[PDB]
C-alpha cells in the first residue's frame, strides 16, 4: 500500500487540541505565597481547592464548648473518689470537662469507653489510666512547652480527634525490614514508604529523633574539614533528609517553609517558623520519652506495635497534615484546667 | 572575505524583510535587520544589567551579582524599575535578541542555500528560556516566579524551587531530561571520538572511511546508526532533553504542587495490586 | 533430547549448543546457591542452628 | 517449506517433539501432585488456617 | 583545618586555578585546529593574506588519504577562481551581485568547491555512488515506495520528467541522488527532493524548469566525480536563493 | 546480522555482527556476576515476591555498607558485603570493557579516541565508588546500586556538603553537560543542512574539503564570528565531553577531603549571593 | 498444536522455535519458583507453618 | 571431555577456549573467595572465633 | 604450561600473553595489597596490635 504523506497542519491541530486536553486534565495551577525574599522561591506551594477541603474537614472542626461553669464552688477532689489529676476543679467543670473529652476522644463509645459501665469510680478499663496520663501530658505541653503550642494550646482534640486512636501514630520498625538470610538488606530505605514521602530514604527515622536525642545537624559550620570533626555523612544525609520529609508531610509544608536551600545549615536565613519546628521536635521527644512510651505495660497487645513498644506521637499527630493543628483555632482558651497541672 | 574560501559565498540576499539596506558584513559577523536587533537589545540589556550591578548596595562581585524578578503580590503586573523591573525590561530584551539571533540565523541559511535546522534547534533553547521566564509566570500568575539574573542566585533559585517539592529528582520529566542529557554526552563523546579515530588513524595506517567507522559500533554495542543517523540522533537527543526540562518545569507548580516522590504512587499502588 | 535422538545436533550446532548449555547451566547453579545463602536454614556459610522457626 | 524442510522430516521432528513434550508434562503433573501433598495451594473460605 | 594552604587559600581554589590553565590550554590547542582550513586569513578588499602567528597556526598535518595520496592542512592552497560577481567599490563587507547566471557560474550559494577530479571510492576500491541499474547486489527495501517512475515536479508546480534510475551509495546503502531524465537527464540530490507515493511524484521546490535545464551533468552516466558531485550539489542548493525568484 | 526497518529510518538498519573477544568474554563474565548479585539482592528484599519485585523496583537497591564498617576490605555480606562483591565485579567488568574498546580501535587501524572518551568517565566512576571512600576512609560514602537510591545518594551527598551547587567543579561539570548538549545539537544541526551538499561524509569532507565544510564554517564564522572545521569540531565536542566527567571527578574528590562546606567555601572566597534579611531575628536555639 | 499437527513445522523453523520455547520455559518456571518463595506458606527454604492466616 | 575425547579441539579453538576457562576460573575464584571473606566464620583475614553461631 | 610444554607459544603470542600477565598480576598484587590493608590485622601501615579478636 502506498505511503500517505503526514499531513504536518493537520496533526499541529491535534496537537493544540492536545494541549488543551492536558490543560484541562492536569491542572487549574497551584496557589503560591511568598515567605522569603524575591528569586528565591520560598514559600508554598498549594492547590487551593485541597487546600480549602482539608480546613473544612471534619477533623480540622474544633467541636463547640460549652460556657465555662465559674471556678467558685464544690471542688471535684471531695465530691469523687478518684480523680488525682482533675482534684482542683469544680464538680460542674469537671463533668463539662469529661463530655468535652468524650466528644474529643470516643463520641461514638460514649462514657462507656473510659469507664466501667456501672462504676465510674473503677479503675477497671485501661482506657482510664491511660486517658489520666493523657490528661497530665496536655497539662504538662500546655504550662512547659508554650514555646511551641502557644497560644494556640493542645487538647484531646489535638491529637486523637474524635477517634480514639489518632492518624498519625508509629512503632519502632514500623516500616517492615526486607532480606531473606544474607541477602536483601534494606538498611531501614529503599522502599515505597509514605514516612518517606514514597522515597527510597530512611523510613524509620523516628525513632533516632522524636525518642533518641540523634543529630540532625549534617551540615559543617566550617568550610574546611577539621582534625577531629568527621569528613562523611551521605548516608547519615538521608537519616536527615528523611527525618525532615516527615516533618514536611506531618505540616503539609515544603523545605522552603523552614529553610532557605541556598544552605540548610544557616539560621539566619531561615523563617522564624524554623525555631518552632525545633521546640517541636524537642516537645515530640520529651512526650515520647515521658508520656506516651512508659504507657507500654498499660496497653494490649492489640495496641502496640511490631516490636511490642507503645504508640508514640510525631509531629503529624497533632498537625495532620497542616502547618499547624486545625490551622491555628484555639482550643485551650475554653478549658484552663487542661492549661496546667494542678 | 575573510577565510581563504570566503569569496565566491558573499552575496546578496537571505534577508527576511525583503531588502538590500542591511545586507552586509562588520567583520566576520553578517549584519542583517535581525543583527541590528539582536545589538539593540543585547545592549540594552548588558547595560541595564550593569546599572542594576552598580545600584546594589552589597557590593556584589560579578559572581554575586543578582537581579532579581518581582514579587509574587505585583503579580502579572509591572514592578518598580529596582523591585523588579529592570527584571522584567532585561527579560523582554533577552527575548527580543534571541528571538532575533534565530532570526538572523535563518537569515544566513538562506544566504548560504543550506537547511534551517540550526535556527530550529537554538528555538527550542529559547523556547526553554521563554518557559522558564514567560510562560511558567503567567501560568502561576506572576512575574516572580521567574529566575534572578545573576550567576549564582539563578542556582539558589533553582535549588529552592526544587526544594519547594521537597525531592526534584523524582520528577518523571526531569528524570527524562536527565537521562537525553546524559545519553548527549554520551553520544557525542562517542561520535567525536570516531571521527577523530577515522581521520587519525595513527602512524602507518591510512584515513578510515564509513566501512571502518561503521565496523567500529556494530563491533562494540552491535548497532551502527551511520554517519547521517549520527546527527539525525544528535540533534534528537539534544532537542528530546531540553523537551523535557520544559515538560518536568511546566508540571512542577502548574501541575504538581506536592512533593514528587508520592507522584509514584501511580505505579505503587497501580489498580493491578 | 533423549539417548537415541543422535540427529538433534544436526540441526542444532554442537559448539554453540554446548556453550549456551554450559553458561545456562552455572547462572542456574549460581542463582541456586544464592538461594541458598538468601535462607537461614540453608546458608552452609552462615551456620545458623538447622531448626529456624 | 518456508522454513525448509520435508513432510517426512516435519513429522519426524512432531513424534519426537510430541514424546518430549508428553514426557515434560507428565513430569509437570507429578510434581504438581507432589506440591499438592506437601501443602495445597487452593485457599479455604478461611484462608491458610 | 586540613585543606588550607593560609586563611584564604586553599586546594580546592588551586585545583580550580590549575583547571582553569588546563582548560584555556585546551580552548587554545582547539582554536588552534580550528585554523587548519581557510588560514591565514585575507581581506576583503584586496585580497592581501593576513599575517597569522605561528603560534595560531599549526604546523601541517599529513592525512593519509585511504585511495592513495597525501591531504596537508593547513596545505597553502587558496580559492582564488574568478567569482562572476561584483560590487560598486570594494568596501569592506560589500556583498556581491552576480553578473549573469548564478547557478551556472556558481556565485553565491551555487559556488563548490574544487575537488577531487576522482569518483569516491570504497574500501574495497570500487566506485561509491553508482546507479542501480549497474549493481545487482543492491536493491530498494519493500517497506518504502520506489522513486523510480515517480513524476518530477519544480518550485513552479510544473512536471518537468520523471525518475529514470537512483544513485545509492554503497558504502552506506543510501540513497544519495535521483536520476531524473527531463522531458536531458539530470542528477537531483535526495535531500532536496519530496516524495508523495499516493500522487506519485517527487516535488523540488529549490528549481523551476528554466533551472533543470542548466543543471550540471557528469562526464559519465555510471560515474560521478567528487568535484562533478559537489557542483550538482551546489547548484540545487543555490537554486533555493536564485530559481523562483 | 540481522535488519531493523524502524532503525533503518533514523540510521543503519544492520544489527551485528558484534566482536566480543577475549576481554569482551571476561567483561561479560564480571559483569554478569555483578548484575546477578545486585538483581538477587533486589528480590531478596522484597521477599522474593515478583509481584512486589514489580512493584518497588525503582525504590529496591543494593546497599552500601554503613559508617561503622569504615573501609573494611570486606564486610559482613548483608552488612555491605555485597555491595562490595557488585561494586569489585562491576569496576573489573567496565576495565575489561575500556580495554576491549582500546583494542578494537587497534585492531580497525582507527585511533584510540573513544577509548580515551571512556577513560574519563571510568575515572568519574572510579571516584564515585572506590577512590573516593578509600580517602575518606568509608565505603558508606559510595552511590548504592538502585534507581531511587542513588537519586536519594545524590541529593544527600549535595545537603551533606552544603549546597554542591556552590562546588566550582561542580559548575563547570554543568557547564561542559550543557556544553555538550549545546555543541552537539549545533553540530547535528549543522551537519544536517548541509546533508544536501554531502556534510554527512565528514571524512570525505576532512582530506577533501567541499562546499559543505565551507558553507558550514561560514555559517558559524557570519553568525558568531569564529568556527572550527570539518574535524576539529569534533576534537570540540570530545573535548566538551571528557570535561564533563573529568570535572564531575575532580569535584567529588574535593568534596570532604579538602572542603567539608561548599556553600561556606564560596562565602569565604566571595561567591555565594547575600540576600536582604527578611527574617530579621531568627536565631539557632541550640546556641 | 496436536500429536496429529506434525505440519506445524513447515511453518515455524524447529531450531528456533525450540530455543524460544525453552526460554520461555526457563523464565515462566523461574518466575513461578519466585512466586512460590515470595510467600509465607509456599516458601519451601524458608519453612513457615503452613498455617500463615 | 574425559581424557580420551581429544577430538573435542576440532571442534573448540583451543586459544578461545583456553582463554574463557581462565576467565571463568579466575572470575569463580574471586567469587568464592570473597564469600568466604564475607561471612564471619570464614573471614581468614578477621580472625573472628570460629565458633560462631 | 610445564617447564618442559615449549609450544605454547605457537598458540599464544609471547608478547601480548606477557603484556596481559603483567596487567593481570599488577591487579591481583594491588586486589591483595588492599585486602591485607582493610583487615586490622594485616594492616602494617596502621600498626594495630596482632591480638584483634
Ligand atoms: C541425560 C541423558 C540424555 C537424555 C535422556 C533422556 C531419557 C531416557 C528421557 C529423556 C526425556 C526428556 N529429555 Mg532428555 N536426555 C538428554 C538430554 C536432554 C536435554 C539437554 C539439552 O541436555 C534436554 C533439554 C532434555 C529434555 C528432555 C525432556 C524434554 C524429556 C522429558 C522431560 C523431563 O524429563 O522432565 C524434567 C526435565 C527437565 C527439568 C529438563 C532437563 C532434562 C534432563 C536433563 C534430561 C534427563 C532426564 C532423564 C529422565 C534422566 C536420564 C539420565 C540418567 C542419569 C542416566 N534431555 C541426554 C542426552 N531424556 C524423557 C522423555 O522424552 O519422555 C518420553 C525420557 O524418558
Ligand atoms: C503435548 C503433546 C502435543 C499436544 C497434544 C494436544 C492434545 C490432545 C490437545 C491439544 C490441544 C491444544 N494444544 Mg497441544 N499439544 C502439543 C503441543 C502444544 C504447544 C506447544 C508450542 O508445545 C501449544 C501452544 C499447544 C496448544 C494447544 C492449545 C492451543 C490447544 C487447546 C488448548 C487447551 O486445550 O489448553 C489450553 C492451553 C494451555 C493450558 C496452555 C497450552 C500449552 C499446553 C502444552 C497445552 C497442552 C494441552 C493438552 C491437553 C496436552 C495433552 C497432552 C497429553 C499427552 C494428553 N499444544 C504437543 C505436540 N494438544 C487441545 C485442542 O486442540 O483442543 C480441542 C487438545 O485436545
Ligand atoms: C580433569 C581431566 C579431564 C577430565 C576427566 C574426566 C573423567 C575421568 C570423567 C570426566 C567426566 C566429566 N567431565 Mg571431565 N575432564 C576434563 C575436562 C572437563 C571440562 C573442561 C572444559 O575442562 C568439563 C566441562 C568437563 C566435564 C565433565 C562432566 C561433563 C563429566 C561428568 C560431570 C561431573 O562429574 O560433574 C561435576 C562437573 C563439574 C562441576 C564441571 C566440570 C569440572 C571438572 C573439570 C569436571 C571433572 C569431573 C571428573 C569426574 C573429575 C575427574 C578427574 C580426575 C583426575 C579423574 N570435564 C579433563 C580433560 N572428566 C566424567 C564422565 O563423563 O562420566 C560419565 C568422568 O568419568
Ligand atoms: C613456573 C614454571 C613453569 C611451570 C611449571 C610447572 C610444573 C612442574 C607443573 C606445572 C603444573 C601446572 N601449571 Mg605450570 N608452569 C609454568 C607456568 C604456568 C602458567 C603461566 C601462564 O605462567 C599457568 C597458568 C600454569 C598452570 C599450571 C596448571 C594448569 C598446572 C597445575 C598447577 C596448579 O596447581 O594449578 C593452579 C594454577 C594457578 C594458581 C595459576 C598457575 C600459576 C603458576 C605458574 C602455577 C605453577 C605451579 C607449579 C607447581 C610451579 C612450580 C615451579 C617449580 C620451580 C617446580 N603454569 C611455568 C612455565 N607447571 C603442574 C601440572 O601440570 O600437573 C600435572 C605441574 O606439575
Ligand atoms: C564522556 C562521558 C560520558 C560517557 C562516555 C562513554 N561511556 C562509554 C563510552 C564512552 C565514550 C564507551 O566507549 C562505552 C560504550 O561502549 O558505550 C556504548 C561506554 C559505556 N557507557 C555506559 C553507560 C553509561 N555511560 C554514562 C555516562 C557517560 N559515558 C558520560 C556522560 C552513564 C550514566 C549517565 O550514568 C551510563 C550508565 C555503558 C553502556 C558502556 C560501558 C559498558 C560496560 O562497562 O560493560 C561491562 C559491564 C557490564 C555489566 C557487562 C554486561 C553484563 C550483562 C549481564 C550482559 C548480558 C550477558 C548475556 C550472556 C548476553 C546474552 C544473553 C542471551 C539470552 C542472548
Ligand atoms: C536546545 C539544545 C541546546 C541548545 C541549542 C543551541 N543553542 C544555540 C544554538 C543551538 C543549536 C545556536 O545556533 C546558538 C549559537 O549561536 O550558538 C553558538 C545558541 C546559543 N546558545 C547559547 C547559550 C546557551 N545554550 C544553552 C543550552 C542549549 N542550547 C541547549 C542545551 C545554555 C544553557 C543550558 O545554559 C546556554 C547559556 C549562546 C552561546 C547562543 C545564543 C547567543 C545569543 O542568543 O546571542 C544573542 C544574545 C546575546 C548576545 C546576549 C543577550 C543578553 C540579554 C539582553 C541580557 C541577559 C539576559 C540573560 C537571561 C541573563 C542571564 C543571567 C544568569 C542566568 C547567567
Ligand atoms: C548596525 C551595527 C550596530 C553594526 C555593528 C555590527 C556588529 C558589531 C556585529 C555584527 C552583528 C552581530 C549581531 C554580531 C554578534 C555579536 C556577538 C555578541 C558575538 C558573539 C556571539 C556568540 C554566540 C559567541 C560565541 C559564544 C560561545 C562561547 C559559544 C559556544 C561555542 C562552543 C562551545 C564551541 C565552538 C565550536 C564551534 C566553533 C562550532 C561551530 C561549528 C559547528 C557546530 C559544526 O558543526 C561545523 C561543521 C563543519 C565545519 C565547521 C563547523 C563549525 O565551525
Ligand atoms: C533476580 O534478578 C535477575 C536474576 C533477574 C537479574 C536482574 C538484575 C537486575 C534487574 C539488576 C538491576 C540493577 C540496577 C537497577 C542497578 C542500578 C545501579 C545504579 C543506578 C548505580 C548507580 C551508581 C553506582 C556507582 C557509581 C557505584 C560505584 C561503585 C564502585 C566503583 C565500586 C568499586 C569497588 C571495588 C573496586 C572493590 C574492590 C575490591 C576490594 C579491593 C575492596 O577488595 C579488597
Ligand atoms: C476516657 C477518655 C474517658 C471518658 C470517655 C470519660 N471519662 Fe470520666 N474519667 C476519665 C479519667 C482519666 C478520670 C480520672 C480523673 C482524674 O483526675 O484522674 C475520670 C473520672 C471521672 C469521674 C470520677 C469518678 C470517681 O472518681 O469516683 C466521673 C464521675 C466521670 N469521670 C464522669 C464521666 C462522664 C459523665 C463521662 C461522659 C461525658 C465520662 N466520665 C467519660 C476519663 C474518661
Ligand atoms: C519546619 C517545620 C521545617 C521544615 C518544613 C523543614 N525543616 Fe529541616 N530543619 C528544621 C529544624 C527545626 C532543623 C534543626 C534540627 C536540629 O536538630 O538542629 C532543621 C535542620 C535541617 C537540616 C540540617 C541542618 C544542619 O545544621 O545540618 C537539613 C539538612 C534540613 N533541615 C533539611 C530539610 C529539608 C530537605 C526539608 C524539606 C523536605 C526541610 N528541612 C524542611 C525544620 C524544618
Ligand atoms: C501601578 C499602580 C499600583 C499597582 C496596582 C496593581 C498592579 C497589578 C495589577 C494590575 C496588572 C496585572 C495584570 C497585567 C496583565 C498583563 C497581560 C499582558
Ligand atoms: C501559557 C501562558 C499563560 C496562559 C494564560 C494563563 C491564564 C491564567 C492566569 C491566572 C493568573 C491569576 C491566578 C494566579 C495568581
Ligand atoms: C598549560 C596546559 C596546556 C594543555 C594542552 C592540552 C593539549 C591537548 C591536545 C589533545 C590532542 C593531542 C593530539 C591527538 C591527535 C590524535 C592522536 C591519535
Ligand atoms: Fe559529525
Ligand atoms: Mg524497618
Ligand atoms: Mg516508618
Ligand atoms: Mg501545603
Ligand atoms: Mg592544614
Amino acid at each position: 500500500s502506498p505511503r500517505a504523506p503526514v499531513w504536518v497542519g493537520g496533526w499541529f491541530v491535534v496537537g493544540l487540541i492536545t494541549i488543551g486536553l492536558l490543560t484541562v486534565m492536569m491542572g487549574p495551577a497551584g496557589t503560591y505565597t511568598q515567605s522569603g525574599y524575591r528569586g528565591l522561591m520560598m514559600g508554598e506551594v498549594d492547590m487551593a481547592d485541597e487546600l480549602a477541603d482539608d480546613m473544612a474537614a471534619p477533623k480540622n472542626q474544633v467541636p463547640a464548648a460549652s460556657e465555662r461553669f465559674p471556678d467558685e464552688g464544690p471542688l471535684a477532689g471531695e465530691v469523687y473518689v478518684n480523680v488525682p489529676v482533675l482534684a482542683h476543679l469544680s464538680a460542674d467543670n469537671f463533668n463539662r470537662l469529661m463530655v468535652a473529652i468524650t466528644e474529643w476522644v470516643s463520641p461514638e463509645e460514649g462514657c462507656n469507653y473510659c469507664h466501667d459501665p456501672d462504676d465510674l469510680t473503677a479503675e477497671r478499663p485501661y482506657t482510664k489510666i491511660v486517658s489520666r496520663r493523657m490528661l497530665e501530658m496536655v497539662m504538662y505541653l500546655n504550662s512547659q512547652w508554650g514555646d511551641h503550642v502557644a497560644p494556640s494550646g493542645v487538647t484531646c482534640w489535638t491529637c486523637h480527634r474524635g477517634n480514639p486512636v489518632p492518624e498519625n501514630i508509629w512503632f519502632k520498625n514500623d516500616d517492615a525490614d526486607g532480606g531473606s538470610g544474607a541477602l536483601g538488606n534494606t538498611f531501614g530505605q529503599n522502599a515505597a514508604s509514605w514516612d518517606a514521602g514514597l522515597s527510597a530514604l530512611p523510613n524509620d527515622v523516628m525513632e533516632a529523633y522524636l525518642l533518641d536525642d540523634q543529630n540532625l545537624r549534617i551540615t559543617p559550620t566550617n568550610d574546611l574539614p577539621m582534625n577531629g570533626v568527621t569528613q562523611i555523612g551521605t548516608k547519615q544525609a538521608e537519616w536527615t533528609y528523611g527525618m525532615m520529609f516527615h516533618i514536611s508531610k506531618g505540616l503539609g509544608v515544603n523545605c522552603t517553609y523552614c529553610h532557605n536551600s541556598q544552605s540548610f545549615r544557616v539560621w539566619e536565613m531561615s523563617p522564624p517558623a524554623r525555631v518552632t519546628a525545633w521546640h517541636g521536635i524537642q516537645m515530640t521527644r520529651a512526650i515520647n520519652v515521658d508520656f506516651l512510651d512508659p504507657l507500654q505495660p498499660e496497653y494490649p497487645a492489640n495496641r502496640l506495635g511490631p516490636e511490642g513498644d507503645a504508640p508514640k506521637a510525631n509531629c503529624a499527630t497533632c498537625h495532620q497534615g497542616a502547618f499547624k493543628p486545625m490551622y491555628g483555632e484555639n482550643v485551650i482558651d475554653d478549658y484552663p484546667s487542661l492549661a496546667a497541672p494542678g | 572575505a575573510m577565510l581563504s574560501f570566503e569569496r565566491k559565498y558573499r552575496v546578496r540576499g537571505g534577508s527576511l524583510i525583503g531588502g538590500d539596506l542591511f545586507d552586509f558584513w562588520v567583520g566576520p559577523f553578517y549584519v542583517g535587520f535581525f543583527g541590528v536587533t539582536t545589538l539593540f537589545f543585547t545592549f540594552v540589556g548588558v547595560a541595564l544589567i550593569a546599572y542594576g550591578w552598580v545600584m546594589d548596595p552589597s557590593d556584589p562581585t560579578v559572581w554575586q551579582l543578582s537581579i532579581a524578578p518581582p514579587d509574587l503580590s505585583y503579580g502579572l503586573g509591572f514592578a518598580p524599575l529596582m523591585e523588579g523591573g529592570l527584571w522584567q525590561i532585561i527579560t523582554i530584551c533577552a527575548v527580543g535578541a534571541f528571538v532575533s539571533w534565530a532570526l538572523r540565523e535563518v537569515e544566513i541559511c538562506r544566504k548560504l542555500g543550506i537547511g534551517f535546522h540550526v535556527p530550529f534547534a537554538f528555538s527550542f533553547a529559547i523556547a526553554a528560556y521563554v518557559a522558564l521566564t514567560v510562560v511558567r509566570p503567567m501560568l502561576l500568575g506572576a512575574w516572580g516566579h521567574g529566575f534572578p539574573y545573576g550567576i549564582m542566585s539563578h542556582l539558589d533559585w533553582v535549588s529552592n524551587v526544587g526544594y519547594q517539592f521537597l525531592h526534584f529528582h523524582y520528577n518523571p520529566g526531569h528524570m527524562l531530561g536527565i537521562t537525553f542529557f546524559f545519553t548527549t554526552a554520551l553520544a557525542l563523546a562517542m561520535h567525536g571520538g570516531l571521527i577523530l579515530s577515522a581521520a587519525n588513524p595513527g602512524k602507518g595506517e591510512k584515513v578510515k572511511g564509513p566501512e571502518h567507522e561503521n565496523t567500529f559500533f556494530r563491533d562494540t554495542v552491535g548497532y551502527s546508526i551511520g554517519t547521517l543517523g549520527i546527527h539525525r540522533l544528535g540533534l534528537i537527543l539534544a532537542l528530546s532533553a531540553v523537551f523535557w526540562s520544559i515538560v518536568c518545569m511546566l508540571i512542577s507548580g502548574p501541575v504538581w504542587t506536592k512533593g514528587w516522590p508520592e507522584w509514584w504512587n501511580w505505579w505503587y499502588e497501580l489498580p493491578i495490586w | 533430547m533423549t539417548f537415541s535422538t543422535h540427529k538433534v545436533w544436526l540441526m542444532f550446532d554442537p559448539r554453540s549448543t554446548l556453550v549456551a548449555l554450559a553458561a545456562f547451566l552455572v547462572v542456574l547453579a549460581l542463582l541456586i546457591h544464592f538461594l541458598c545463602l538468601g535462607h537461614d536454614r540453608f546458608n552452609w556459610l552462615e551456620g545458623n542452628p538447622a531448626a529456624t522457626k | 517449506s518456508s522454513t525448509g524442510l520435508t513432510e517426512a522430516e516435519a513429522k519426524e521432528f512432531h513424534a519426537v517433539y510430541s514424546q518430549s513434550a508428553a514426557g515434560f508434562l507428565a513430569v509437570c503433573a507429578v510434581a504438581h501432585v507432589l506440591a499438592w501433598m506437601w501443602r495445597p495451594f487452593w485457599p479455604g473460605a478461611e484462608g491458610w488456617v | 583545618m586540613i585543606g588550607d594552604f593560609s586563611s584564604y587559600m586553599d586546594v580546592a581554589q588551586i585545583v580550580l586555578y590549575a583547571f582553569w590553565i588546563f582548560l584555556f590550554g585546551v580552548i587554545f590547542y582547539l582554536r588552534r585546529e580550528d585554523r587548519r582550513e581557510g588560514y591565514p586569513l585575507e581581506r576583503d578588499t584586496d585580497g592581501k593574506i593576513m599575517s597569522i602567528g605561528p603560534w595560531n597556526l599549526p604546523a601541517p598535518k599529513i592525512f593519509y588519504k585511504p585511495q592513495g595520496g597525501t591531504y596537508s592542512a593547513p596545505n597553502a592552497a587558496r580559492d582564488t577562481r574568478a567569482i562572476k560577481a561584483t560590487r560598486v567599490g570594494n568596501f569592506p563587507g560589500a556583498p556581491l551581485d552576480p553578473t549573469g547566471d548564478p547557478l551556472v557560474d556558481g556565485v553565491g550559494p551555487a559556488a563548490y568547491a574544487e575537488r577531487a577530479d576522482t569518483p569516491d571510492k570504497t574500501l574495497e576500491g570500487r566506485t561509491r555512488i553508482v546507479p542501480l541499474r549497474t549493481d545487482a547486489d543492491l536493491w530498494l527495501a519493500p517497506e518504502d515506495p520506489d522513486p523510480r517512475g515517480m513524476a518530477v515536479v519544480a518550485g513552479c508546480r510544473t512536471t518537468v520528467g520523471a525518475v529514470s534510475d537512483v544513485w545509492v551509495d554503497r558504502a552506506e546503502n543510501i540513497i544519495r541522488y535521483l536520476e531524473v531524465s527531463l522531458g536531458k537527464t539530470v542528477l537531483v540530490p535526495m535531500p532536496m527532493a519530496v516524495f508523495n507515493d499516493l500522487t506519485r511524484t517527487v516535488t523540488v521546490k529549490s528549481m523551476d524548469a528554466k533551472s533543470f535545464a542548466n543543471v550540471p551533468t557528469p562526464k559519465s552516466a555510471e560515474q560521478i566525480t567528487l568535484r562533478e558531485e559537489d557542483r550538482i550539489q551546489a547548484y540545487y542548493a543555490g537554486g533555493t536563493l536564485y530559481a523562483n525568484k | 546480522s540481522t535488519l531493523s526497518y524502524w532503525l533503518g529510518k533514523i540510521g543503519d538498519a544492520q544489527i551485528g555482527p558484534i566482536y566480543l573477544g577475549a576481554t569482551g568474554i571476561a567483561s561479560l563474565i564480571f559483569g554478569f556476576v555483578a548484575i546477578e548479585i545486585i538483581g538477587l539482592n533486589m528480590l531478596a528484599s522484597v521477599d522474593w515476591n515478583p509481584v512486589e519485585f514489580l512493584r518497588q523496583f525503582p525504590w529496591l537497591a543494593l546497599e552500601p555498607p554503613g559508617p561503622e564498617h569504615g573501609l573494611r576490605a570486606m564486610p559482613p555480606l548483608n552488612e555491605g558485603g555485597w555491595w562490595v562483591m557488585a561494586g569489585f565485579f562491576l569496576t573489573a567488568s567496565i576495565l575489561l570493557w575500556w580495554v576491549r574498546t582500546w583494542q578494537r580501535a587497534k585492531d580497525l587501524g582507527m585511533g584510540t579516541h573513544i577509548a580515551w572518551a571512556f577513560a574519563s568517565a571510568i575515572f568519574f566512576y572510579l571516584v564515585l565508588g572506590f577512590i573516593r571512600p578509600v580517602m575518606l576512609g568509608s565505603w558508606s560514602e559510595a552511590p548504592p546500586f538502585g534507581i531511587f537510591p542513588h537519586l536519594d545518594w545524590t541529593a544527600a551527598f549535595s545537603i551533606r556538603y552544603g549546597n554542591l551547587y556552590y562546588n566550582p567543579f561542580h559548575m563547570l561539570s554543568i557547564a561542559f553537560l550543557y556544553g555538550s548538549a549545546l555543541i552537539f545539537a549545533m553540530h547535528g544541526a549543522t551537519i544536517l543542512s548541509v546533508s544536501r551538499l554531502g556534510g554527512d561524509r565528514e571524512v570525505e569532507q576532512i582530506t577533501d574539503r567541499g562546499t559543505a565544510a565551507e558553507r558550514a564554517a561560514l555559517f558559524w564564522r557570519w553568525t558568531m564570528g569564529f568556527n572550527a572545521t570539518m574535524e576539529s569540531i569534533h576534537r570540540w565536542g570530545w573535548w566538551c565531553a571528557v570535561f564533563v566527567t573529568l570535572t564531575a571527578g575532580l569535584g567529588i574528590l574535593l568534596s570532604g577531603t579538602v572542603v567539608d562546606n561548599w556553600y561556606l567555601w564560596a562565602v569565604k572566597h566571595g561567591v555565594a549571593p547575600t540576600y536582604p534579611d527578611v527574617f530579621p531575628g531568627v536565631t539557632d536555639p541550640a546556641a
